[PDB]
RNA sequence: AGCAGUAGCAAGGAG
RNA sequence: CUCCUGCUUAUG
C-alpha cells in the first residue's frame, strides 16, 4: 500500500504551478546540484555561534507531541523546559535533554546498537585484550606508505562496495551486470538472508555493510611490521623519539 | 636584572627552539573596508613589470591590448623584476627536459590525463570552494552558481541533456555563439542581455581581501573566478597534476622528506677530489604577477603535440580566457568633509567622474590604469592571480632546475609553488659566482624572479622549505594552527569525538609528542564542558542543568558510566583516541540509563558517532525579513523535490544518480515498474491499481499542461 | 566524440591572444610541433649574465650584521586592556548558589564597601575628569539599587559613543553646492614610538610566584595503563603544578572570566549598557574564593560582522602611585585608604575608555590554549635529550640540567643566569601569553624576519660560512615592520643583546 | 573620546 | 545644530 501513498504525494506536488517547471526540466544527475543550495557562505565560526546558542534560555528545536506525551512543563524550581512560540515544533532548553536522560521512558534496544556498530566494538574488544611493556627511547622514522588499517576478512577495493550495496538492498535500479558478480553473488545470497527483515533503515544498512568489507587504506607514516591489526594503534606504538612494543600475541 | 627569552639557542639547535618564534596563539590579521587599492596595486604593478609599450588594438573588446611576450625594452635595472618571457628559450628547456626521462613522456602523461577526462561527470565541479555568480554578481557556493548558470542555459535556448564535462564545455562555447542570453533578476523578473556583454561577463574575476593570513605586514588581494573558467582549469590541473606526479624533483602532492634525503645523499655521492656543495634557500617574490598565460599557451601547445584532436583544442582555452580577464575593482572609496561628519560613498562605477576627490597615491595608481578600465572592471592580460593554475608553474620550476649548459660544475634542487632549495656543486667561489649568476640568469630569462633579500646558503644541509627547517641531522615539524582543535560546534555528541579525531590526525601527521596530546585533550575537554554547561557530579556547580543531575544522581548505580555530556568524568586517554566516548562507556551503564539515553523515540533527534544527543539549533530572524525570502522559498522547493525523489528511489544517497532523461519521468516509469512487479506477486486489486494508475495519468496530464 | 565545438567568437579570441611574432594559432601550433633546440641558447644566457652587476656577500670578511634601529622617540605606553602588575583585589569566600556575575557584583557591593569610595572631582592627571566622576557616581548608585542598566544621561552619551558616527550617504542624491562641503579623503598611517623600559619588570613579575594557589580551571586526570601514560601524566602533573601559582595564571583567569562575561553579555543584550565585574576565582587555604579587580561597562554593541569595535569603560583598583609615562592613557583619581597587614596605605582608582571586538573576544576567551606550545617545547628538549642518550633518564634530567636565561643590566658579556628547566617553563608560559595578547601585524612580520636571523645565528654556531645577496633591503623590511608594538620593540632590543652574547664567541657580528 | 592601521567601526531617519 | 524610534536572564 506504499504505492498509493507515494502516488498521493506525487499527485499532491504536481498541484503546485511553479514546481512543475522544476522537475521534468532538470536531469537525473542534477539531484546532486539539487541537494546543495546552501546559500550561507561558510558558517565560519561554528563554536562561537554554538556558545552564543547555548547561552540563551531556549536554543533547541524539539518535537511537541512526544514531549507532551511524557515530559513535564517545569521542573521543581523554576527550570523552564517549554515554549508556546512557533509546523508544530517547539523550542526548549537542554535541561529537557538531561531530564529526558534521567526521568524518561526506556525501550530495550541494546541488540540493535550492538549490531550496527560491530566495527567499533570490534576495535574495543581488540583494544582491551592487549598487553604493553617498556619504552625504548631511540631514534625512529620511515617514509609514507599506503596502508589498509582495519582487520577485515573480505578486502574489497571500494568499487564492489557501492556495486555490492546496489545488488543487496535494492536491485530494481541497481547497475549493469558486470563479470564481478558471480562469486560475490554467492555472497549476495549470503547477505539477503541477513538484511531481509530488520528494523534497520536502508541508509543505516548501507552504512553498516561498508565498514565490515572495506579495509581503510590511507597514506600514513609507518614503521616496523605493517600488519593491519596494529595500524589503528599507529599513534600509540611510537612517535619520533620514543617507541613502545611488547605484544606477545 | 634583565631577561631575554632567546638565549636558549646558545646551546640548542633550531629544531627545538623554533616553535617558540611563531605568533600562532594571537589574533590573525583582518582587513577592513574596501579592497580597491590592493587590486589597483596588483594591476598597475603587473603593467609596470611588463617592460614594454607595444600595444595591439582589439576588435572584440573596446579596450587596448598590451603584449607580454618577446617584446622587451631592456632597462639597466635588470635586478628589478621583469614579466617578459622568451618562448624559444623555455621551449628549448622543454626539449631539454623531455630528453632527460623517456622519449614519449608528454604523450604518456597526456594520454593518462585524457583517460581521466573522459570518465568525469560534471558534478565534480561542485566539489570546490566559492565562485562568482554573474547573475546576481555575487560570491556564491559552487552548486548555486552552477545551478544559476544551467538555469540561464535551460531558460535561454533549449534544455540541457549533457551530463558530461565535454558537452558542458561545448554548451559554454555555444553560449558564446548565442546572440542573446536571458536570465532572471530581482519579485523574480526575467531579463535579457546582448552578445558582447555576455563575453565581458563570462571573463570576469572577482577580487577580495585575503583575511587571516599569518605572515605579512601588508595586505594582499585574492581573486576568485567565475563558473565558465572552472572546468577548463580542472582539465589543466588534471594534466599538470599527472605531470607533477610523474616528475621526481617536485613536492606538491605528497613525500617531501625522502626526496631531499635521496638527492642530498645521491648528489653527495657525485663529488670529485676538489668539488663541494652549497645550498641556497630562496623565496621567489612577485610570483603572481610574473607568470603570463601566453607562455602557458605555448607550452600547453607543446605538451599535447601528439595526443588527440580533442585534447589539443581542449587544453588551449583556459590560457585564452586568462589572456583577456577582467578584474572587479572592489567597491570604491569614501569621501568626507573638513569636519569629518558627512561621508559619501563612491563605488567603482563613478570613479572616473569623481576623479578629483582622491589622494596622491590613489591618483598615481589611477592614472597608470586609466587606458585599461571598463565601466566597473579592469582589463588584465598577463596576470596569474591566486586560485588558479598551481601545479603548472612548478613544472617551470623543474624546467629551470633541469638546465644543461654543455669544469663539471652544476646544480639541482627542489621546487614548490614559490619556494625552492637549490644545491650547487663547484670547485671555487668565483666559479660559485659564475654558476649562481647563471641560475639567476636562466630564471630571469624564463620569467622567474628570485628575491635577493630572502635568500641565503651554507655548505651542508641547513636550509628551509615550506617552513620545515632541516638542520644537519634532524627535522623540525610544521607549526600547526591551534583553532583546528575546536571548529565542530554542532552537537553535544559530535564535538569531543571530533576533537579526539583531530588530535589523532595531528599526532600521526605532525610530531605532537604525547603529553602535549594529553594536555590538548584535557583543554578541549574543558572547553566542551564550559561551552555546553555540563560539569561533573562531584563538582560544586549549581546551574539549571546541574540541579537535575545533582538531584537524580541517587538513581544511577554505577557512577563512572555516565556520559561527559551528562556529568561524567573523563575515560578516554591517549591510547583510546580512536574509540568514541559512548562505545567505550556502554559496558558499564545502568540499563535504565542506557535504555533511556538510546531511545530512538525522543523529542529531539526525531522530526561519525552515535546519534543520541543530536539536536538542531533554531534558525535566525533576519533571514525572512529582507528581500531574499523567496530564496529560502526556492531551497524549500528543492528540499521538497529531493525528499520526493528520495522517497521514490530507496537507495539514492549511496550511488550517484546518473542519467539524462528527466526526474519525474523516472518517477512515473519507476512507479509503473514496481506497480507491475509488486502487482503480479503481491497486490492484485482493481480499485488500488486503477486508482494509482488514475493518479499517475492525472498527474501526468497536470504536469504536461 | 573527438570533436570540440568549433565556435565563432572563441576562434577570433584565441588567434588574437598569441605572442607578437605570430599571426594565428595555426602558425604557432605548426611551429611548436616542429621545434628543435639550438646552441644559441647559451649566448642568450651569457648575454644575460654580462648585464647583471650582482655580487654575493660573505660573512667572515664583511660581517655587517649591525644591530637594529630602535626608534629614539617618545616611550611606548601601556596599551594592554587591563592592568597586570598594579592590580588590587577584594576577597570573600564564594557562594555556590550566588555565582552569576551580577550576583558576584552585588555581593561585592556589600563585601567591598563602596560607601567609602569617595572621589575628588579633580584628578591627578589625564584628560576628562567630570565625565568620569559623574560616571563613577552613577554606576555606584546603580550597583547600589541592584540593577545593571544605566539610564540615559550625558555622561554615558559622551563616553560610550552614541550619535558619534558619520552619515553614510549613497551616490544617488548629492545636492552639489558651489565651494561648499568640499569633500575628499586622506590617509596617514601609524604613529611611531620608543623603547619601553617597564616591560622587563612586568616580565619578571609575570613569572614570580604569588598566598592564593590554583588559578586556572583545568580538568580531571584520565586513568592510565602501564604504558607511557605514566610519562604523560607525570609531565602534565609537574608542569601543571608549576603553572598554577604564577601571576600569568591570574591574568589568564581574569581574561577568561571577564571576557566570557562580557561576551555572553554581548550576545544577550545589544543596545543596552551593562555593568560587568572584572574578577577571578582561586583557592585560599583550601577555601574556594573569588576576587574583584575592577568594573567594566559595555557600550551598546551591535555586532554585525566580525568587526564592530564596541566601547568598554574600565574602572580599576590600584595601590601604587601613577606615572605619566607608562600609565599615560589613564585618568588616575584617588579612592581612599586600604588596611594592608604585613600599615594603612592609599588606594587609587584608574579610569580608561577602550574597545574590544567580536573577533578579539574568542581569541581572548579561549586563552587557556597557551599551555600547548610550552609543553611541546619542553618535551622536545627532554625527548631530544633521552633520544640522544638512549636511556630512560627523565626524572633526574628535570633536576640536574641548566638553561641560560636573563643576563643582567650593567654587563652582558658571558654573564648569564642558569635556571632549572621548570623555571624555563615558567618563562615559556609568560612569553606565549605575551604573544597571546600583543599579536598585531607588526609582531607577525617581525617573527618572520627573526626566523631569518635565527637561521644566521645557527649557521654561525657551527662554522658554515653563510652568505647573503643583499643586506640593504633586508634591514629595510625589518626596520619597516617596527613602529609601535611594545613586544616587537622589546624583542628587537633583546635580539640585539642576543647578538652581543653570541658575538662574545662566534665571529659574524658587531658591538 | 576611543579601538584600529594604509580603512573602516563607533544607531537610523528628516530639516 | 534641532527633532522622532526596540524584545532576547546569561551560572568553569
Amino acid at each position: 500500500s506504499l504505492l498509493l501513498t507515494l502516488a498521493k504525494e506525487y499527485a499532491n506536488l504536481t498541484k503546485d504551478k511553479k514546481s512543475c517547471k522544476l522537475l521534468s526540466q532538470g536531469t537525473v544527475s542534477s539531484y546532486t546540484t539539487f541537494k546543495k543550495w546552501t546559500t550561507s557562505r561558510k558558517e565560519k565560526n561554528p563554536s562561537l555561534r554554538m556558545r552564543w546558542a547555548m547561552g540563551s534560555k531556549f536554543p533547541i528545536m524539539a518535537n511537541r507531541e512526544i514531549l507532551e506525551e511524557a515530559g513535564i512543563p517545569e521542573q521543581w524550581e523554576g527550570i523552564d523546559l517549554w515554549s508556546k512560540k512557533d509546523l508544530g515544533m517547539v523550542l526548549a532548553s537542554p535541561a529537557a535533554i538531561t531530564y529526558w536522560n534521567f526521568c524518561g521512558p526506556g525501550v530495550d534496544n541494546s541488540s540493535v546498537i550492538k549490531d550496527v556498530y560491530k566495527a567499533k566494538f570490534m576495535k574495543k574488544e581488540r583494544w582491551r585484550e592487549t598487553l604493553w611493556g617498556p619504552m625504548n627511547f631511540e631514534l625512529v622514522g620511515k617514509q609514507r606508505r599506503v596502508v589498509e588499517t582495519q582487520p577485515v576478512e573480505i578486502k574489497l577495493n571500494q568499487k564492489e562496495i557501492k556495486e555490492l550495496t546496489m545488488w543487496v538492498l535494492f536491485e530494481d535500479e541497481a547497475n549493469l551486470a558486470s563479470k564481478f558478480i558471480q562469486e560475490n553473488f554467492s555472497l549476495v545470497l549470503s547477505l539477503r538472508e541477513l538484511y531481509k527483515g530488520k528494523a534497520v533503515n536502508k541508509d543505516v544498512a548501507a552504512f553498516m555493510i561498508a565498514h565490515q568489507f572495506s579495509p581503510e587504506k590511507r597514506f600514513l607514516p609507518t614503521f616496523g611490521p605493517i600488519r593491519p591489526e596494529r595500524m589503528e594503534l599507529l599513534h600509540c606504538l611510537g612517535g619520533d623519539f620514543w617507541k613502545i612494543e611488547a605484544v606477545t600475541a | 636584572m634583565e631577561i631575554n627569552p632567546y638565549l636558549l639557542m646558545l646551546n640548542n639547535d633550531i629544531t627545538s627552539m623554533i616553535s617558540l618564534t611563531y605568533p600562532y596563539t594571537g589574533a590573525p590579521p583582518m582587513s577592513h573596508g574596501t579592497s580597491t587599492k590592493y587590486s589597483m596595486e596588483t594591476v598597475s604593478r603587473t603593467y609596470s613589470y611588463s617592460r614594454t609599450k607595444k600595444e595591439v588594438p582589439s576588435g572584440i573588446f573596446p579596450i587596448e591590448r598590451r603584449k607580454f611576450c618577446n617584446t622587451i625594452e631592456d632597462k639597466e635595472n635588470l635586478e628589478k623584476p621583469n614579466g617578459n618571457v622568451d618562448i624559444n628559450f623555455m621551449l628549448s628547456l622543454a626539449e631539454m627536459l623531455e630528453e632527460k626521462m623517456g622519449k614519449g613522456f608528454f604523450k604518456f602523461c597526456a594520454n593518462e590525463a585524457e583517460a581521466e577526462i573522459l570518465k568525469m561527470h560534471f558534478s565534480k565541479l561542485t566539489e570546490g570552494r566559492q565562485t562568482y555568480d554573474w547573475t546576481s554578481e555575487r560570491n556564491m557556493p559552487a552548486a548555486t552558481a552552477l545551478q544559476l548558470t544551467v538555469d540561464a542555459i535551460q531558460e535561454t535556448q533549449g534544455t540541457f541533456k549533457g551530463t558530461t564535462m565535454v558537452e558542458y564545455c561545448n554548451k559554454i562555447l555555444e553560449m558564446m555563439d548565442w546572440p542573446e542570453v536571458k536570465f532572471k533578476k530581482v519579485t523574480l523578473m526575467i531579463t535579457k542581455i546582448g552578445r558582447e556583454e555576455f563575453i565581458k561577463r563570462i571573463c570576469t574575476i572577482n577580487t577580495m581581501a585575503k583575511d587571516g593570513e599569518r605572515g605579512k605586514y601588508k595586505r594582499r588581494a585574492i581573486a576568485t573566478p567565475g563558473m565558465g573558467i572552472r572546468p577548463f582549469s580542472k582539465i589543466v590541473e588534471t594534466l599538470a597534476q599527472k605531470i607533477c606526479e610523474r616528475l621526481a624533483e617536485s613536492g606538491l602532492p605528497v613525500e617531501k622528506k625522502a626526496k631531499l634525503k635521496t638527492t642530498v645523499s645521491s648528489t653527495n655521492s657525485k663529488l670529485q677530489e676538489g668539488q663541494f656543495m652549497v645550498n641556497i634557500t630562496g623565496d621567489n617574490s612577485k610570483w603572481n604577477e610574473c607568470q603570463q598565460p601566453e607562455a602557458y599557451l605555448a607550452m600547453l601547445a607543446y605538451i599535447t603535440k601528439d595526443s588527440s584532436n580533442l585534447m589539443k583544442d581542449l587544453c588551449s582555452v583556459a590560457p585564452t580566457l586568462f589572456c583577456n580577464k577582467y578584474v572587479k575593482m572592489g567597491q570604491g572609496f569614501r569621501a568626507k568633509n573638513k569636519r569629518k561628519t558627512k561621508e559619501i560613498v563612491i563605488p567603482a562605477k563613478k570613479m572616473k567622474e569623481r576623479k578629483e576627490l582622491m589622494n596622491a597615491e590613489w591618483r598615481d595608481l589611477f592614472e597608470t590604469i586609466e587606458p585599461y578600465m571598463d565601466g566597473e572592471c579592469c582589463f588584465l592580460g598577463g596576470g596569474m592571480l591566486m586560485g588558479m593554475f598551481n601545479m603548472l608553474s612548478t613544472v617551470f620550476g623543474v624546467m629551470t632546475l633541469n638546465y644543461r649548459e654543455e669544469r663539471n660544475c652544476y646544480w639541482t634542487g627542489l621546487q614548490s609553488s614559490d619556494d625552492f632549495v637549490l644545491f650547487c656543486i663547484s670547485r671555487t667561489w668565483p666559479e660559485m659566482e659564475m654558476t649562481i649568476l647563471k641560475f639567476i640568469a636562466v630564471c630571469k630569462l624564463m620569467g622567474i624572479n628570485m628575491s635577493l633579500e630572502k635568500s641565503y646558503g651554507c655548505l651542508p644541509e641547513l636550509f628551509e622549505f615550506t617552513s620545515m627547517f632541516f638542520s644537519g641531522d634532524f627535522v623540525s615539524n610544521i607549526a600547526l594552527e591551534l583553532p583546528a582543535f575546536t571548529t565542530a560546534g554542532m552537537n553535544e555528541g559530535t564535538d569531543f569525538t571530533a576533537a579526539m579525531s583531530v588530535i589523532r590526525t595531528n599526532m600521526i601527521n605532525n610530531g605532537l609528542s604525547p603529553g602535549t596530546a594529553l594536555m590538548a585533550l584535557r583543554i578541549c575537554l574543558q572547553e566542551f564542558r564550559a561551552t555546553y554547561r555540563v560539569h561533573p557530579y562531584d563538582s560544586g556547580v549549581k546551574n539549571h542543568r546541574m540541579k537535575i543531575i545533582r538531584k537524580f544522581i541517587e538513581t544511577i548505580e554505577n557512577k563512572d558510566g555516565l556520559l561527559i555530556s551528562d556529568g561524567g568524568k573523563l575515560m578516554n586517554n591517549i591510547s583510546s583516541l580512536h574509540i568514541p566516548e559512548e562505545i567505550l562507556k556502554e559496558d558499564l551503564m545502568d540499563p535504565s540509563y542506557r535504555n533511556r539515553v538510546f531511545n530512538p523515540r525522543n523529542p529531539f533527534t526525531q522530526f561519525a558517532v552515535v546519534s543520541t544527543h543530536s539536536f538542531r539549533t533554531r534558525s535566525n530572524r533576519t533571514l525572512l525579513n529582507t528581500d531574499m525570502r523567496a530564496m529560502a522559498l526556492e531551497e524549500k522547493r528543492y528540499q521538497v523535490v529531493c525528499n520526493m525523489y528520495r522517497s521514490v528511489f530507496e537507495s539514492a544517497d549511496v550511488n550517484t544518480p546518473i542519467g539524462s532523461m528527466s526526474m519525474g519521468e523516472a518517477i512515473e516509469a519507476k512507479i509503473l515498474d514496481r506497480a507491475r512487479t509488486q502487482f503480479e506477486n503481491g497486490i492484485i486489486g482493481g480499485e488500488e491499481y486503477s486508482e494509482i494508475k488514475r493518479l499517475i495519468e492525472d498527474a501526468k496530464r497536470q504536469r504536461l499542461s | 566524440e573527438l570533436e570540440m565545438y568549433k565556435s565563432k567568437l572563441f576562434i577570433a579570441m584565441r588567434d588574437e591572444s598569441v605572442p607578437l611574432p605570430y599571426i594565428n594559432y595555426e602558425h604557432l601550433r605548426t611551429r611548436c610541433e616542429t621545434f628543435k633546440r639550438n646552441q644559441a641558447e647559451c649566448e642568450a644566457k651569457v648575454a644575460d649574465v654580462a648585464s647583471r652587476l650582482k655580487i654575493k656577500l660573505e660573512h667572515l670578511e664583511e660581517n655587517k650584521l649591525r644591530p637594529l634601529e630602535i626608534p629614539k622617540e617618545k616611550e611606548a605606553p601601556y596599551t594592554h586592556k587591563f592592568l597586570m602588575k598594579d592590580a588590587w583585589f577584594f576577597a570573600k569566600p564564594h557562594d555556590s548558589e550566588r555565582a552569576q556575575p551580577q550576583q558576584i557584583l552585588y555581593d561585592f557591593f556589600e563585601a567591598a564597601n563602596m560607601g567609602f569610595m569617595t572621589t575628588s572631582p579633580k584628578p591627578i592627571f589625564g584628560k576628562q575628569g567630570l565625565m568620569y566622576h559623574s560616571l563613577w557616581g552613577q554606576t555606584k548608585r546603580a550597583i547600589k539599587d541592584k540593577r545593571n542598566e544605566l539610564e540615559p544621561s550625558e555622561q554615558r552619551d559622551f563616553l560610550c559613543g552614541i550619535g558619534r558616527a558619520s552619515k553614510k550617504i549613497q551616490e544617488d542624491k548629492w545636492q552639489e553646492s558651489r565651494e561648499e562641503e568640499f569633500k575628499q579623503e586622506e590617509t596617514k598611517g601609524a604613529a611611531k614610538r620608543g623603547f619601553p623600559t617597564w616591560f622587563n619588570e612586568e616580565w619578571l613579575w609575570a613569572m614570580r610566584d604569588s598566598k592564593i594557589g590554583d588559578w586556572i580551571p583545568m580538568a580531571e586526570m584520565p586513568p592510565c595503563k602501564n604504558e607511557m601514560e605514566d610519562y604523560a601524566k607525570k609531565m602534565c602533573e609537574e608542569l601543571e603544578s608549576k603553572i598554577q601559582g604564577t601571576n600569568c595564571a591570574r591574568e589568564m583567569s581574569k581574561l577568561i572570566h571577564t571576557i566570557g562575561s562580557l561576551h555572553t553579555e554581548c550576545r544577550n543584550f545589544p543596545g543596552k549598557v551593562k555593568i560587568v565585574p572584572i574578577y577571578c576565582r582561586g583557592t585560599l587555604r583550601g577555601e574556594s574564593t573569588d576576587c574583584l579587580f575592577g568594573i567594566a561597562i559595555k557600550g551598546k554593541s551591535h555586532l554585525n560582522k566580525d568587526d564592530g569595535m564596541y566601547t568598554v569603560v574600565t574602572f580599576e583598583f590600584s595601590t601604587e602611585e601613577p606615572n605619566p609615562s607608562k600609565h599615560e592613557k589613564y585618568t588616575v583619581f584617588e579612592a581612599g585608604t586600604v588596611p594592608v597587614e604585613a600599615k594603612e596605605k592609599k588606594l587609587f582608582l584608574y579610569c580608561r575608555t577602550t574597545g574590544m571586538s567580536k573577533l578579539k573576544n574568542d581569541w581572548f576567551s579561549k586563552c587557556r590554549r597557551c599551555l600547548i606550545p610550552t609543553m611541546e617545547t619542553v618535551e622536545q628538549i627532554v625527548l631530544k635529550e633521552c633520544a640522544l642518550k638512549e636511556e630512560n633518564r627523565v626524572s633526574e634530567m628535570l633536576e640536574n640540567k641548566r638553561a641560560w636565561i636573563a643576563h643582567e643590566n650593567g654587563e652582558n658579556l658571558t654573564r648569564l643566569v642558569s635556571t632549572k628547566l621548570k623555571d624555563l617553563c615558567r618563562m615559556l608560559i609568560v612569553t606565549q601569553f605575551y604573544y597571546c595578547i600583543y599579536n598585531d601585524n607588526q609582531l607577525e612580520g617581525f617573527c618572520n624576519e627573526q626566523k631569518k636571523f635565527l637561521m644566521f645565528l645557527q649557521a654561525d654556531k657551527d662554522s658554515k660560512s653563510a652568505f647573503t645577496f643583499n643586506q640593504k633591503g633586508l634591514y629595510e623590511k625589518i626596520e619597516e615592520c617596527i613602529v609601535s608594538n611594545p613586544l616587537c620593540i622589546f624583542l628587537a632590543d633583546r635580539l640585539n643583546k642576543l647578538f652581543l652574547v653570541a658575538k662574545s664567541n662566534g665571529a659574524k657580528y658587531f658591538e
